[PDB]
């Protein structure tokens, strides 16, 4: 009967299907007995002595996805901090106002200041040429492409575009920080240091790198 | 199909007026130093209702009789994102509605 | 905050003078960094890492430059189980930083004095596990003579005695060899994961250095 259950399990349970709805008895019978191995709880109120109580597949619910998170936040940070934080980004727009990854992985985004980090097969190389000691590299996924480039020992610039992650984030302020004439169907984001303003000229006007090619195909 | 789980209590006794004046997330080292998931006994939260010295919102948790209080949102925002990733976000369907007012309102 | 990312970068005259060449260490050992600095008027002291498997940017540890009181800690994501320590000896401070080296902990770290805005590089050590090298296709295997410190530009490792290299496939149509400290497990057993980028972070200044004993390696314009 009980047995293990990971990640997106629900295999297993899809016959096995054991079963908890209603609000008396201290949810003893589910909770108490899934204690034999493992029973995790959160709760809140509804009202003056009336309360919610969430149990959880607590061992799936501790899976690889939240050995990954474990160190990725501080949840005893303040929300003007946050706010105090926010401005280190540039943020020009409202300023202004077979398969080769099959053996290969990258793992992107670490320690980063505003962004949650994860894994990700790929494939990592630069441009045909480089003059050197000024330096970049890139890496993509199958539907949107980043990069990152510096020489200075600090936060680097980075790009990235395509369909770009639908909930990667790492903070709850407004994510839309984009190109007023914004693709169709992709989206784009660069990050930066608000001191970037100085030296980096490509950003305050309409576009860069390409012969006059820009568009994707479709027709 | 997925595992099936808890319900909602009444007629509790335990309250929530023992904090006389205690407002926030008073601990800090133990952040660097949380238990995992694997470690926890239980975890709460209260959106400040009660309090006059508290507006938004704080959570508390406790870990082999061990607790401290630190504040909701940064979950809120987080762990819908984490069902969405790992594509159970639709058993929230339920509770993402009592859930929602919880995230930060920006 | 105690501080903000450092904003202007200075370097000492001794810092390529003393910076020791870069060393090749088992994956798993306990290593630790030393440092020495005179007594300074600056009022913090801070050690910088930069790991080179798919890292960007600078992390730093803050440190009390009397006290030895930790200020802030930017390295715990990497390294939640390294531990620091500091010892005020009344000529001149000591600190050190400590934890098990691994793929993921290989990179470049420095020695910087610190302020609100302003700091100076002391010192760099360069930390690896696995190096490059490119072997011709019918031509015998390459044999290099590592050893322990000796003295100069020359790359080197405590246990040069453990050291063992797998090849990785092809590239450009020469047969890449990798160089690395075994023993971790018996005999010939243990055989390190392959390595997933190159040129890194680590390459600029590694290719840079000599290696003793004939052996092939792409170097820097
Ligand atoms: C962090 O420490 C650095 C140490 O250099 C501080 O910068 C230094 O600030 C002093 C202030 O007197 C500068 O000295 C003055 O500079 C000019 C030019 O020489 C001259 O008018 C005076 O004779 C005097 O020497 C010093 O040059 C400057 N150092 C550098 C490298 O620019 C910095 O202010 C400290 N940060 C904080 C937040 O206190
Ligand atoms: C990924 O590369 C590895 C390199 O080892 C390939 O695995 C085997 O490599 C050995 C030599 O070490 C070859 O003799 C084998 O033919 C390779 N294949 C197998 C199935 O053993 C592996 O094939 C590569 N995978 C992909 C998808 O390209
Ligand atoms: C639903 O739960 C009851 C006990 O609450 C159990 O007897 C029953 O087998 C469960 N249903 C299934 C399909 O397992
Ligand atoms: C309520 O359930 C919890 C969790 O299973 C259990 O530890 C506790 O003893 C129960 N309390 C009561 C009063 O039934
Ligand atoms: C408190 O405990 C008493 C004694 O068991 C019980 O009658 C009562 O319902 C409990 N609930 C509240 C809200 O006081
Ligand atoms: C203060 O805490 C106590 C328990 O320590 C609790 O009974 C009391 O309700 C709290 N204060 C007030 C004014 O109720
Ligand atoms: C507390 O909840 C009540 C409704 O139950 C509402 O009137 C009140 O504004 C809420 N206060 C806060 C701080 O959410
Ligand atoms: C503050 O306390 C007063 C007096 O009890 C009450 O009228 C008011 O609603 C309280 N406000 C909050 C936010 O609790
Ligand atoms: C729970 O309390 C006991 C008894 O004081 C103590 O030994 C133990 O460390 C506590 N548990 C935690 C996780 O702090
Ligand atoms: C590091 O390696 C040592 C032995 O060198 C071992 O005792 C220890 O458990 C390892 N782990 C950590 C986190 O230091
Ligand atoms: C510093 O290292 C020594 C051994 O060299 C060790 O005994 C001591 O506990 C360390 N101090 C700290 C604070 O880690």
């Amino acid at each position: 009967a009980f047995h293990l259950l990971l990640n997106t399990y629900g295999r297993p349970i899809r016959f096995l299907r054991e079963n908890t709805t209603q609000c008396t008895y201290n949810s003893s019978l589910r909770n108490s007995t899934v204690v034999r191995e493992n029973a995790i709880s959160f709760n809140f109120f509804q009202s003056y002595n009336q309360y919610y109580v969430f149990h959880m597949p607590r061992c799936l619910f501790a899976g690889p996805l939240a050995e990954q998170f474990l160190n990725q936040v501080d949840l005893t940070e303040t929300l003007e901090r946050y706010q105090q934080r926010l401005n280190t980004y540039a943020l020009v727009s409202k300023d202004l106002a077979h398969r080769p990854h099959f053996n290969q992985t990258c793992i992107l985004f670490d320690g980063h200041d505003l962004l949650f980090s994860t894994v990700t097969p790929c494939l990592h190389q630069g441009f045909y040429l480089m003059d050197e000691l000024r330096y970049v590299k890139i890496t993509l996924t199958e539907d949107f492409f980043v990069v990152t480039v510096s020489i200075d020992d600090d936060t680097p610039m980075l790009l990235i575009f395509g369909h770009l992650p639908r909930v990667l984030f790492k903070a709850p302020y407004q994510r839309d920080n984009f190109i007023l004439r914004q693709t169709e169907k992709h989206e784009l984001l660069v990050l930066v240091k608000k001191t970037q303003l100085n030296r980096h000229s490509y950003l305050k006007d309409s576009d860069f790198l390409d012969a006059a090619l820009d568009f994707n195909y479709l027709d | 199909w997925f595992p099936l789980y808890f319900e909602a209590e009444c007629n509790l006794n335990y309250t929530l007026q023992y904090v006389n004046h205690s407002c926030d997330y008073s601990v800090r080292q133990s952040s660097v130093s949380f238990p995992p998931w694997r470690d926890i006994d239980s975890v709460t939260f209260v959106p400040r209702n009660l309090s006059n010295c508290s507006a938004h919102g704080l959570a508390v948790i406790v870990a082999g009789n061990q607790t401290w209080y630190v504040n909701p949102f940064s979950l809120a925002h987080l762990l819908d994102a984490i069902y969405n990733v790992l594509g159970i976000e639709d058993l929230s369907a339920n509770f993402r509605r009592q859930l929602a007012p919880y995230r930060h309102t920006l | 905050f105690a501080t903000a990312d450092i904003a202007e970068k200075m370097w000492a005259e001794n810092y390529e003078t003393t910076s020791p060449a870069p060393v090749l260490v088992a994956e798993g050992e306990q290593v630790t960094i030393p440092c020495t600095v005179m007594t300074h008027s600056w009022p913090m002291v801070s050690i910088r890492a930069r790991f080179c498997r798919s890292h960007d940017g600078s992390d730093e540890l803050i440190l009390d430059a009397v006290k030895g009181h930790r200020l802030m800690n930017g390295l715990q994501y990497r390294l939640p189980y390294a531990t620091w320590n500091f010892s005020q000896l009344h000529l001149g401070q000591i600190f050190s930083l400590t934890f098990n080296v691994s793929t993921d902990t290989a990179g470049m770290y420095e020695c910087v004095l610190r302020n609100y805005s302003h700091g100076l590089i002391m010192q760099r050590f360069v930390i690896l596990t696995q190096l490059e090298t490119l072997s011709r296709p019918d031509e015998p295997c390459c044999t290099p003579a590592l050893g322990r410190y000796s003295l100069g530009d020359q790359i080197w490792s405590p246990t040069p005695w453990r050291l063992r290299n797998h090849d990785c496939g092809m590239y450009r149509g020469f047969q890449r060899n990798y160089f690395y400290i075994g023993r971790a497990d018996a005999e010939d057993c243990w055989k390190p994961a392959c390595p997933d980028e190159e040129p890194d972070r680590c390459w600029t200044v590694i290719q840079r250095y000599r290696l003793p004993g004939d052996c092939y390696r792409s170097q820097p314009h």
